[PDB]
């Protein structure tokens, strides 16, 4: 069974992604406008990923252990899996209805197109889709949504990281947490390898991250468009 | 140098 610890683990896990995570989109209204017609949607989408790394920032606070670390291992970790925390956060938000990713209104609902009109080509928008079609047919429970997000923030491969046995430490009890929590609480056929599967879409998630930290750097290359990004953005980015 | 993300998270 899954220990008392465990349990802990994912109440504040859970507890920790409800304070972060507005399922009304309300927030939404205080963003640049969105354009739909080149980089028309850059202001509003950089500005949603702003806010994102915001809500990844104060749910990395709650998870059990992160506060052990150094202020330097903190900003390490969060720096490289912004974006693949933003990313499968917002799977959330994204149906398989039409590909897109629905918040709220049809003004904040993105599509290929207005991603694509945020400065990014469909060389990471085809993978990106991809990803959150096998992420949503994975169907988990918001249990196993929270852990995963927790288990990609700490991950000890992450370059420039110190103590990487710390940060082991830490992942192997998300790990452990997770491991045990779709063998008692997740039922066949769904249970089915679903671990191994959760550790693939983490495999792909730094896929996506290395390409778009190649697009990242054409796009902030002239400054007329790291002119339309955030402080926040840029500082997490380059 | 990351002051924002420091303060984000003290
Ligand atoms: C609160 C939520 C919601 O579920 C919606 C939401 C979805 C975010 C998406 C869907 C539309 C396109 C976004 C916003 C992507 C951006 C266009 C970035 C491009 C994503 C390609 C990986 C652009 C960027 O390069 C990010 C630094 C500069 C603006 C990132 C996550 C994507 C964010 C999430 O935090």
């Amino acid at each position: 069974k899954l220990s008392e610890e465990q349990q802990h683990i994912i109440a504040i896990l859970l507890d920790a992604h409800h304070k972060t995570y507005d399922p009304t989109y309300a927030d939404f209204r205080d963003f640049r406008p969105p354009v739909r017609m080149p980089l028309s949607m850059l202001p509003h989408l950089a500005d949603l990923v702003s806010y994102s790394i915001q809500k990844v920032i104060g749910f990395a606070k709650m998870i059990p252990g992160f506060r052990d670390l150094t202020s330097d291992d903190q900003i390490v970790l969060l720096k490289s899996s912004a974006i693949e925390v933003i990313m499968l956060r917002s799977n959330q938000s994204f149906t398989m209805d039409d590909m897109s990713w629905d918040c709220g209104s049809q003004d904040y609902k993105y599509d290929v197109t207005d991603v694509s009109k945020a400065g990014h080509t469909l060389e990471l928008i085809e993978p990106l889709i991809k990803f959150q079609v096998g992420l949503k047919k994975l169907n988990l429970h918001e249990e196993e949504h929270v852990l995963l997000m927790a288990i990609c923030i700490v991950s000890p491969d992450r370059p420039g990281v110190q103590d990487a046995k710390l940060v082991e430490a830490i992942q192997d009890r998300l790990s452990n947490t997770l491991q045990t929590y779709i063998r008692c609480r997740h039922p066949p056929p769904g249970s089915h390898q679903l671990y191994a599967k959760m550790i693939q879409k983490l495999a792909d998630l730094r896929s996506l991250n290395e390409e778009h930290s190649k697009q990242y750097r054409s796009l902030s290359f002239q400054p007329e468009n790291s002119m339309k990004l955030t402080p926040l953005v840029l500082e997490v980015f380059g | 140098n990351h002051p924002m993300l420091m303060n984000l998270l003290k």
